[PDB]
């Protein structure tokens, strides 16, 4: 299909996400992460891995 | 949990995906079946 | 010379000497283009030690390569990875010959 | 016992990734109308599924 | 030519399963919900359950695991955007349940 | 109880595959003919490679 599929304005394939919250306890540590997805973009979770 | 009944809500029972989708989604998951999966994504009840 | 004739038989044994790789169209373009990938110049395919952050699969392997060779392959990788079915690939594949040490 | 014998595991740095398949932005933009259509939302099983 | 009185034991090993037995009413898989988990007399009134294990001996202790299997969905929506929502339903034994 | 202070290496090894790379615009592999080349670059244009 020559069109109707791909974009054209420079968009990125790959994010990688900072946490904002890290706790540590002698038995567990708490991350926390503030995800955003932007406007005309579909994410599916499969895709997400620590 | 009180317009349609509890079984009938989560697709325990009834009618497959075939059926209840906005017939425009149907169109589109098999436009794009061979780059993008979908029907993964839907229950479709079986009773013997 | 006697031995096996990889340019004919199709043998080959020094992949793993690639550093990288870069494309470029009329003297000022880059085909990968628009930023597409984390490094958008050029595709890297191993790194030295800073690059501890970008490497998958316990090896040295950029995130990134790993991507563009199971897509190109398989069409697989925009819904998470897993293993391809064996029909799907044969004796010459990149996942029947892929070694972590 | 591995706690007796002085076995540890440190945890130092922890970043999180995801990918996007750089869908057009016109179908993006029709899929996501019809997708928030109270009719067409998600069911999901387990598997194992049991108690 | 010289054998001597034997007798024969005999045993099995069935390792790395789970021991089955479906709630259908002739032992069969004839759909992801059987027929008898619609028959009426258990769907509109309630029993109680009693069940007993006799089992081979054994000299430190030990546990006995029961899967009962059921069903558990959920359902997502998500109507605005930034806004999500769900509805878990497990049933039998449903949240809320011994 | 007294091993000595290590370092680590790695590698990898995928003799007998080719390194490959398509010519499309999300590499992935939709037909034999590939988007951007169908766009035939309005099949009038031309190009140097380095």
């Amino acid at each position: 299909p020559t069109h109707d599929v791909t974009t054209d304005r420079s968009q990125r394939l790959t994010l990688r996400f900072i946490p904002v919250d890290r706790e540590d306890t002698a038995y567990s540590y708490k991350a926390r992460f503030t995800l955003a997805v932007g406007d005309n973009r579909v994410l599916d979770m499969a895709s997400t891995y620590f | 949990p009180s317009m349609m009944p509890q079984w009938s809500y989560m697709h325990i029972s009834g009618q497959d995906a075939s059926e209840y989708l906005s017939p425009g989604l149907v169109q589109f998951a098999r436009a794009t079946e061979t780059y993008f999966s979908l029907n993964n994504k839907f229950r479709n009840p079986t009773v013997a | 010379y006697s031995g096996s004739i990889p340019y004919l038989d199709g043998t080959f044994y020094l992949n793993h000497t690639f550093k990288k790789v870069a494309i470029t169209f009329d003297s000022s373009v880059s085909w990968p283009g628009n930023d597409r990938l984390l490094t958008p110049n050029e595709f890297e395919i191993k790194r030295s030690v800073d690059g501890e952050g970008y490497n998958v699969a316990q090896c040295n392997m950029t995130k990134d390569w790993f991507l563009v060779q199971m897509l190109a392959n398989y069409n697989i990788g925009y819904q998470g990875f897993y293993i391809p079915e064996s029909y799907k690939d044969r004796m010459y594949s990149f996942f029947r010959n892929f070694q972590p040490m | 016992d591995l706690r007796v014998d002085g076995a540890s595991i440190k945890f130092d740095s922890i970043c999180l990734y995801a990918t996007f398949f750089p869908m057009a932005h016109n179908t993006a933009s029709t899929l996501e109308a019809m997708l928030r259509n109270d009719t067409n939302d998600q069911s999901f099983n387990d598997y194992l599924s049991a108690a | 030519k010289t054998a001597v009185d034997s007798i024969t034991q005999k045993k099995f090993l069935c390792d790395r399963t789970l021991w089955r037995i479906p709630f259908s009413s002739n032992f069969m898989s004839m759909g992801a919900l059987t027929d008898l988990g619609q028959n009426l007399l258990y769907a509109n009134s309630a029993h109680a359950l009693d069940m007993t294990f006799e089992v081979d001996p054994m000299d430190e202790p030990t546990l006995l695991y029961v899967l009962f299997e059921v069903f558990d969905v959920v359902r997502v929506h998500q109507p605005h955007r930034g806004v999500i929502e769900t509805v878990y339903l497990r049933t039998p034994f449903s949240a809320g349940n011994a």
